């Protein structure tokens, strides 16, 4: 008697699979926060749930109410393998929330070096500043979070250079 | 056994 959203949650792959039966739409069915079944399953890092949810037709691309997307949720845990998967199918890797948030903001305030480094090498931006102020790097140079910091620098020096 | 929703934290809190 768990809903969709609770079995992709909690990982419930055998239980969740049988509730999609139909292949219908119910795989992006929002919750009344505008969560997926796969921005569930991001957030707690359910990555074969998120595997099987992404081949059955599950769109990583859907914004809940406040703008969350299944990026940031899997950013602000550290899932880089999620990370990874959501990325394949293109989807917007500056998205800002209305929290203040962006998936980078999220790896970066979370200390996830990993992460940081998956979302700069899929080209996530470095110039914006966010609503509080801070670009990515002012937020990991104000956390004292030198280990991303120097994931930053690493990428900032390759992109001045065209050959 | 009901999971907690989805969550974003406040990325400034303590921060300037």
């Amino acid at each position: 008697s768990l809903s969709i959203h609770q079995l992709a949650a909690q990982g419930e792959l055998d239980q969740l699979k049988e509730h999609l039966r139909k292949g219908d739409n119910l795989v992006n069915k929002p919750d009344e926060r505008g969560f997926t079944p796969l921005i569930w399953a991001s957030a707690f890092g359910e990555i074969e749930t998120v595997r099987f949810l992404l081949e059955w037709g599950a769109d990583p691309h859907i914004l809940a109410k406040e703008r969350e997307s299944a990026l940031s949720l899997a950013s602000t845990g550290g899932y880089t393998d999620i990370v990874g998967l959501l990325l394949e199918r293109d989807v917007d890797i500056n998205i800002y929330d209305w929290n203040g948030g962006t998936p980078l903001l999220y790896a970066v305030h979370g200390n996830h070096v990993k992460c940081v480094e998956a979302l700069l090498a899929r080209g996530a931006d470095l110039t914006t500043e966010a609503d509080s102020g801070y670009t990515p790097m002012d937020l990991a140079v104000a956390l004292g979070y030198r280990k991303v910091q120097q994931v930053i620098e690493n990428h900032i020096l390759k992109l001045f250079q065209s050959n | 056994p009901l999971y907690t929703s989805p969550s974003l934290p406040n990325i400034t809190l303590g921060l300037p």
